């Protein structure tokens, strides 16, 4: 396992995007806990172990806390203050957006719904 | 932070425990025969309405 | 300073895995278990505290044999006056056994006499309704009646008598004193008695010990669990009863072996005194009298870490280290994990989660290869 | 102001102090939990919380293992494992990867 | 005190996992809830140790029907002999279920028997109440017993919601239709069945009002 | 007679090797029936140098009728005065 | 009793002010400057409810 | 081993009676108030600590001939990247009026940047709630702005990038950790800060003080007030902030001094630091940082009795004495009472209660005749 980076963490390979937005999770005062870092963990943002199943290099974060309560814990695995989140899950998928095929999934998938809009819309003729 | 944090109450706990000497002296008897084990006060009223066990 | 030493332990050897024939202590001792000297350096006194359960015709002519050979300057007996004016008049009776055929009548003795104002009728049902519950809860049979007593005290007194030595008289367990602390302690009801004796068991450590302790009783008979009586097991009967009735049992066992240890200390004519006492009363005020005198056994301090092998600990971690390393150098490889014998706690054996033992914080960091075979040298010496 | 050890496996590198941690909050737990039995029991390293027969109180275990795990701020795994006594706890905080 | 009736702590985290039970933990004061907490862990794994016991001496006395029951070997062989009385699994029972892979087979596998119990219910088991002429009240007890077999709301419920079918001039004819067929009074699927008094939802090009007729049946 | 599957087999000298010597083999020592362990939980876990094995036992198994019905009085007083409770109200 | 009743925990604390180099112990803070002053564990939990004065 | 010692203490003199001309301190001192210098022998190390309400020219020109004179290695400063951009387009300005001036201008450093996601627009919203009300609760005007850098940092910056030192920012004291730790607290509300602000003096000393204090400000103005800053005031208005909101006073004072330390101490390049910080965390920085060097000033050990006139108290009870045995001697009586002087507390002028210090447990006690002229002779001397 790794330490906290106090804003400088930058993944030793790249994650699985575990998610867009992040997690509200209640942590206690003084416990442990090890955010999973390569993105594939089946226990949530913790580690599960499957970091050890998986061919990358990022290692289970370790890390505690000094005042228990609500914490936003990244899920795209790309913030800088992990284990914390930083809103860098937006760029994430503006990025995604900007990409050429990214675009064109995004918007296929707003046309798909716009023509159940269409449909609705259009239900009297 | 980087470092695992840990109350200075901890700390001071796990530096006294570094005592060979050490006992647990929050206890009403004398149980680990300590020549200076000191009586802890009694934290019951007059009414006694929690001596019940 | 408080001499809070331990008294009204029941618990038997917590360090040692008993069973089997491996028993954690012997229960049988009939004149150790109720025999206790005392002595009092500052004022050239001696005691013999006797515990009794009024029940076995051994002890009672163990205390007489005791009484004749000591020639005590007084004696002090757990009684009334009632009791031992019936007593003296029964004659001719030598055993227990016979004795016990009179124990309805010697029970005149508990007279409890009060007035009947209205606050005393309603104390009055309310004490006797507990008495009833308190009693059914024990389960006492005939033959063990450690609240009546009989053949050691009526010997005991006799014999003081013949000797022409002064007798003391402490009351029956419940006596005039003992009434009124309880009629000025108002939790007493027997609905709620029977709620906290019902729910007095919490834990099946209790259960096994009350069952233990009963089914003894009931398959030896009174006299013979009466020679049997250990100190663990009066301790642990003292627990029970603050269990069933903590407000009760405060006043009759602490607060009455504390008057006892007053009139045997403070009030003593001579200085050689005989006590006659009921037994659970004995820890109470062989520990008051131990205290006040300042004669307590010397007891070596125990150190809570001293009976931990922790050079045990570390030279194994230190074998199974160096026997990795030497395997991985063999091998050309590394461990599979650093657990030094397998256990199914850790689910390794079948699941991502592994146990390896490789921390550190950079590059430069020297305990890097701790816990690699790169952390030894070819001659399988650490770096 | 004490700053905290860097390092993490401090438990595991003083077992002493671990074993003296256990001691003290499992002897809290028990003469909070049944004082008549605990009250003058020292409780040492090779102390069990058994029967003289060797028989488990599940009570007692499921105490234990809370007053533990609010200790050292880990989750014990009842199912997996019972601690009947101090050398059993000693070797689950051991065991656990992360112990404070 | 505060307005931070979502975001109340707790000293301890077990004490309530989630916000509600925070909540009511801050309620209820946290030593009792804790001590609550402690004591349905007690009872919980008392029964389970309980379970534990009895499934060890199941698969040492009686191997054969352990294996049955799917016990995994209950006996630890990490002093590395073998034990003398292993088998294979038979997880059919734990791997055929709600909880399980067969999680889907088991859930159609209960609907399906939930409706024939249903059938049962309606169709079988009263079937056999009346097998012979009755002196008293024949017929009202034949219709007690055929009241609940022919108004199963399977063939009766779906008129409320007509529209999803039917278009409105062909929802007005299906009315005038439906209100004929149904105009018979001793009918209780009629009774159990959807008003045909009422208007398409989406338009209605025949009937301005409902209740405004020439004809106390005729819907027009 | 063995109790436990490591004390069996740390030294077995009735082996076939070493009974083959004198060609008699008693129906007495079965190997079906040589060993046979306890009915009682027991599991290893890490010492402090070696596994060491710990035993589970929850429940006696010789409990008599009468102290089971004088553990179950308070349920039935119990019933009898909810019943009545109820019979009141 | 004839004689005035005080608890052995107040017999216990006068005999410990007979002392010279008594002073108060139960303080968050060294306040007399005690060299043998130990910081005693504070009673506040995560949830830091009670910290409101 | 805690260094539990004084911190955020602001009585002065709590054994002296003051009044009139007989103060209990000196609040105006313009330099001592605010230069603290720590060193850490360990390291080598020396910090000039600075503690600064931004609203005093004079404390300005003072730091900045400090930093000229010292010539640091290090200069660390509580204030953040966009407010030094303005300051340093802000020229030509001297005048720490002239400075304020600008205030409103150098408000826009509290950026506070943060998503509109519902919960941070909820935050947001509480927070600004919360804010406003906490600034009438403060009621400063805007001559006095201490949680505004000025015109002291300004100068200490520019005098950095002169010598070119290093020159490290510690953010505003609302900086972005600051405001996260603020949003994970959820007790934040205005209206439960309104309450608890107006039921904050519930003593009349805490009602006087910050009468006096917010008195002293208004008649002096904002410069004279930061100059007569004293530390006890300090902690006075720290402790009015603990009782105004203490959950946001844990954040705003103690985490914020704790995050300080930790970078003046972990972080710094070099030996010689200049720090200039808001004057209420100067405490609990100077604190920790002679608490990690073990370089708290000596104190002796004070006895709580050691003021106490023991032997004039027993010398008094003995000549009262003997004056009165005298005088009973004199007049063949015996003392009308034995109080020394006549007190009104007790209403033995006019009522039968009386003081008479004469007890005794029998006939046959010693101390039958203490306390009457009898237990001494002729000569006036006790037998
Ligand atoms: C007397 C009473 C009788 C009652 C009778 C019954 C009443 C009716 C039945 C109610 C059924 C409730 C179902 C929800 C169960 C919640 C379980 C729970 O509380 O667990 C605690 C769980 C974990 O507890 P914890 O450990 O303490 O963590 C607390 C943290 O704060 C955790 O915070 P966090 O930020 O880490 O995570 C929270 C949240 C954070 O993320 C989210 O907010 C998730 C959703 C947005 C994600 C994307 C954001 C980016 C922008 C999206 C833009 C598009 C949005 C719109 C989409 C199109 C339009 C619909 O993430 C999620 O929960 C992920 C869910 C994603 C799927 C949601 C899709 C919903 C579709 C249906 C919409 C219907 C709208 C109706 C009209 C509304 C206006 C009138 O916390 C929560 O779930 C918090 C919310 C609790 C809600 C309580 C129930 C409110 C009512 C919901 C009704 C739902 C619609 C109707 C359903 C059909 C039946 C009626
Ligand atoms: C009204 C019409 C009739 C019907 C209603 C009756 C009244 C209502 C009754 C309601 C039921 C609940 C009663 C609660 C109080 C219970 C007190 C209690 O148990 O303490 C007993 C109390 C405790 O004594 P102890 O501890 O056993 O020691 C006795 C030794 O001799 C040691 O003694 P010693 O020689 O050392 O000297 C002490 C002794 C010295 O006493 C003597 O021996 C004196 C002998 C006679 C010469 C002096 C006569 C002076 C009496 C003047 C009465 C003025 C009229 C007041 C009318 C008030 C009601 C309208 O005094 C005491 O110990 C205290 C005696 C207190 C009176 C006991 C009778 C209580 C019931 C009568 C009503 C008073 C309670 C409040 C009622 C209102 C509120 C509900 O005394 C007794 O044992 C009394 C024994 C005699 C029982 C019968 C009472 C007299 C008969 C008339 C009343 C019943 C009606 C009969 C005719 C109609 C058919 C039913
Ligand atoms: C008749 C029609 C009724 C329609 C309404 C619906 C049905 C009835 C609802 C009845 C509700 C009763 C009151 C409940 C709230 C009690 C107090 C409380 O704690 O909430 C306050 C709220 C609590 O904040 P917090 O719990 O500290 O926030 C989380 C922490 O920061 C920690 O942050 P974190 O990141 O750790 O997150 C922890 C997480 C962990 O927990 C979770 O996972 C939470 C999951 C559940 C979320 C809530 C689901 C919605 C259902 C609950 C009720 C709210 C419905 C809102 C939407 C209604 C849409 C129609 O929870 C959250 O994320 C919490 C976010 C939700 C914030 C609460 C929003 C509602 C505020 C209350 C006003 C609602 C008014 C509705 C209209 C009433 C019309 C009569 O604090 C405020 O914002 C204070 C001000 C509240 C508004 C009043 C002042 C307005 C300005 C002045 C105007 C002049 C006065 C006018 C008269 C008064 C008007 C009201
Ligand atoms: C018609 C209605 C009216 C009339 C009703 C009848 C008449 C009235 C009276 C009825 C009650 C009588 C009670 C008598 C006294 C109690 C018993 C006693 O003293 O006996 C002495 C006897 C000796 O005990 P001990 O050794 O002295 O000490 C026991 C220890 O304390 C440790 O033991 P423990 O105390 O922890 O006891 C364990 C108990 C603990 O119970 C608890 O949950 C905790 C205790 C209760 C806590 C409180 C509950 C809630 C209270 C109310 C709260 C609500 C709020 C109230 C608020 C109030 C204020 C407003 O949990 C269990 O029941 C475990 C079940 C056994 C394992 C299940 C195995 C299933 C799979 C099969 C495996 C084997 C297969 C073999 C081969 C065949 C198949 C192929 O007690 C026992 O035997 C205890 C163990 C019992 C379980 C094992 C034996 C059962 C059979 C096992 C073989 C497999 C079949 C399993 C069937 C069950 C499946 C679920
Ligand atoms: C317009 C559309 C709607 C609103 C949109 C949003 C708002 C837009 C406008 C405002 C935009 C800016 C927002 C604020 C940015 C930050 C500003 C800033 O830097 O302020 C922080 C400020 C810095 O100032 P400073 O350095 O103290 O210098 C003092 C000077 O006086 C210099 O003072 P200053 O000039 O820096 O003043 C700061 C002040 C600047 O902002 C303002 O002045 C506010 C401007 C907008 C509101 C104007 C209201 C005007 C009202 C009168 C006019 C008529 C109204 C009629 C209404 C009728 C209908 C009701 O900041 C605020 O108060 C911001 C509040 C923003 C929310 C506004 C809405 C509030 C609604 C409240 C409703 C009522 C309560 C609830 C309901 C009750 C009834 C049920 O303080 C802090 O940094 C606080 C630090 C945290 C710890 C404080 C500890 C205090 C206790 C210890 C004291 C002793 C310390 C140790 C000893 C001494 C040192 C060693
Ligand atoms: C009488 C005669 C009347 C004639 C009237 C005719 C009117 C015609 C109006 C045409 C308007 C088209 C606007 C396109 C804007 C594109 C902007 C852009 O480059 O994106 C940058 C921005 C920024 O994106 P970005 O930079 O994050 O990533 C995309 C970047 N590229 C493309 C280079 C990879 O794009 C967006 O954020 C989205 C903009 C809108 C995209 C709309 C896509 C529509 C796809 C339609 C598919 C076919 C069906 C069409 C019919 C049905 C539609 C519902
Ligand atoms: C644990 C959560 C519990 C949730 C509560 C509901 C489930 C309870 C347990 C299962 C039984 C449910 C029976 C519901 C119907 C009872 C009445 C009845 O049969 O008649 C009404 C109707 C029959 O109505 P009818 O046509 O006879 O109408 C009677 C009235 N007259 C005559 C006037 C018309 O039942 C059906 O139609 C049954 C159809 C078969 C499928 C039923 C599915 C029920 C819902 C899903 C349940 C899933 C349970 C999963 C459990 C395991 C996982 C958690
Ligand atoms: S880090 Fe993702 S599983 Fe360990
Ligand atoms: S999820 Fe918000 S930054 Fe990774």
């Amino acid at each position: 396992s790794i330490p906290y980076q106090e804003g400088k963490y930058r993944p030793a390979s790249i994650p699985m995007v575990a998610g867009f937005f992040p997690y509200n999770c209640y942590l206690q005062q003084g416990k442990v806990y090890s955010w999973c870092s390569c993105g594939i963990s089946q226990s949530g943002p913790w580690c599960d172990g499957l970091c050890n199943s998986v061919v990358t290099r990022c290692r289970p974060v370790v890390f505690n806390v000094s005042q228990s309560g609500y914490y936003k814990i990244c899920n795209c695995k790309f913030s800088a203050n992990a284990p914390f989140c930083n809103n860098t899950h937006r760029k994430m998928v503006r990025y995604h957006h900007q990409t050429h095929r990214g675009f064109y999934e995004i918007w296929g998938a707003a046309l798909f719904v716009l023509g159940w809009v269409y449909m609705g819309f259009n239900y009297y003729t | 932070r980087k470092e695992l944090w840990r109350s200075q109450d901890a700390l001071q706990e796990e530096e006294l425990m570094v005592n060979e000497n050490w006992y647990p002296k929050n206890t009403q008897y004398n149980i680990y025969n300590q020549p200076d084990f000191i009586k802890p006060k009694s934290g019951s009223g007059a009414a006694a309405d929690d001596i019940r066990i | 300073m408080i001499s809070a030493r331990a008294v009204h332990r029941f618990l038997r050897n917590p360090n040692l895995e008993t069973g089997a024939a491996f028993r954690a202590g012997t229960r049988f001792d009939p004149f150790k278990n109720t025999l206790t000297v005392l002595k009092d350096p500052q004022n050239g006194r001696t005691l013999y505290l006797i515990g009794t359960t009024n029940s076995s015709t051994l002890l009672a002519n163990r205390t007489k044999d005791l009484v004749q050979k000591e020639k005590p300057d007084a004696v002090f007996v757990q009684t009334n006056k009632e009791w031992w004016n019936l007593a003296k008049n029964i004659q001719d009776v030598k055993c227990q056994q016979e004795l016990n055929r009179y124990n309805d009548l010697l029970s005149q003795a508990y007279t409890l006499s009060l007035d009947n104002t209205i606050r005393n009728l309603v104390f009055k049902a309310k004490f006797y309704s507990w008495l009833f519950v308190i009693n059914w809860f024990k389960a006492f049979p005939d033959d063990f009646h450690p609240f009546i007593p009989g053949l050691e005290m009526k010997f005991a007194i006799e014999e003081a008598n013949k000797q022409n030595i002064p007798v003391v008289l402490g009351g029956l367990e419940v006596d005039d004193v003992t009434l009124s602390a309880l009629k000025v302690e108002p939790r007493l009801d027997p609905f709620s008695q029977l709620y906290y004796g019902y729910r007095a068991l919490h834990n099946s450590f209790w259960r096994r010990e009350h069952f233990d302790n009963y089914a003894t009783l009931d398959v030896v008979g009174g006299e013979a669990y009466a020679e049997s009586m250990d100190r663990f097991r009066t301790n642990w009967f003292v627990k029970y009863f603050e269990k069933l009735a903590p407000y009760q049992k405060k006043i009759i066992v602490d607060q009455k072996d504390l008057d006892l240890f007053y009139a045997l200390y403070r009030d003593t004519p001579g200085k050689k005194i005989v006590a006659v006492v009921n037994q659970w009363h004995v820890p109470g005020i062989e520990n008051h009298w131990k205290s006040a005198t300042n004669t307590h056994e010397p007891l070596k301090a125990i150190n809570p870490i001293g009976d931990m092998d922790i050079n045990k600990y570390m030279e194994s971690q230190l074998v199974n280290d160096t026997l990795r390393a030497f395997v991985s150098k063999v091998g050309k490889t590394e461990p599979a994990t650093w657990k030094n014998y397998s256990t199914i706690y850790h689910k390794d054996n079948y699941e991502a989660e592994r146990v390896r033992h490789v921390a550190f914080v950079d590059h430069k960091d020297p305990h890097m290869y701790h816990g690699l075979p790169q952390d030894y040298d070819d001659n399988i010496k650490p770096k | 102001y004490n700053f905290p050890e860097y390092r993490t496996g401090g438990v595991q590198a003083n077992p002493g102090i671990t074993a003296k941690r256990i001691i003290k909050c499992i002897g809290e737990r028990l003469r909070k939990y049944d004082p008549a039995r605990w009250e003058n029991v020292p409780i040492t390293f090779k102390t069990h919380f058994r029967d003289e027969n060797g028989y488990s109180d599940v009570a007692t275990s499921i105490q234990i293992h809370d007053a533990l795990e609010r200790e050292f701020g880990i989750d014990i795994k009842d199912r997996l494992a019972l601690v009947t006594d101090v050398e059993t706890a000693f070797y689950i905080v051991m065991s656990h990867h992360d112990p404070l | 005190m505060s307005l931070s009736l979502f975001g109340v702590k707790n000293n301890w985290h077990k004490n309530g996992i989630w916000w509600f039970s925070k909540i009511l933990n801050k309620t209820v004061g946290e030593e009792r809830y804790d001590a609550l907490r402690v004591q349905r862990r007690i009872w919980s794994m008392r029964f389970y140790y309980a379970r534990q016991q009895c499934l060890y001496e199941l698969f040492v006395d009686h191997p054969d029907l352990a294996q049955w029951t799917g016990t995994y070997p209950k006996v630890d062989s990490s002093h590395g002999f073998p034990f003398y009385s292993t088998y294979e699994m038979y997880r059919d029972f734990q791997e055929n279920t709600l909880n399980s892979d067969g999680s889907f087979a088991q859930w159609i596998t209960l609907v399906c028997g939930i409706y024939v119990i249903h059938v049962i219910y309606n169709y079988m088991i009263p079937y056999y109440w009346v097998s012979t002429p009755l002196k008293n009240d024949e017929f009202t007890r034949l219709r007690m017993k055929d009241y609940i077999a022919s108004t199963v709301l399977e063939e009766v419920y779906g008129i409320s919601y007509a529209e999803w079918g039917w278009l409105p001039h062909d929802f007005a004819y299906n009315r005038m239709r439906g209100l004929a067929g149904y105009m018979h009074p001793d009918d209780p699927r009629a009774m159990c069945t959807s008003t045909f008094h009422r208007k398409h939802k989406y338009i209605e090009h025949e009937v301005e009002k409902v209740g405004d007729y020439h004809h106390m049946t005729y819907p027009k | 007679m063995f109790r436990w599957l490591f004390l069996y087999w740390y030294n077995s000298t009735d082996t076939p090797s070493a009974i083959a010597k004198v060609n008699l083999w008693s129906y007495i020592n079965l190997r079906l029936f040589k060993a046979r362990l306890s009915s009682s939980i027991a599991y290893y876990i890490l010492g402090l140098n070696n596994l060491e094995l710990k035993k589970l036992k929850i429940f006696y198994k010789n409990t008599y009728f009468d102290y089971i019905y004088l553990k179950s009085i308070p349920c039935l007083f119990l019933i009898i005065f909810f019943t009545n409770l109820y019979l009141f109200l």
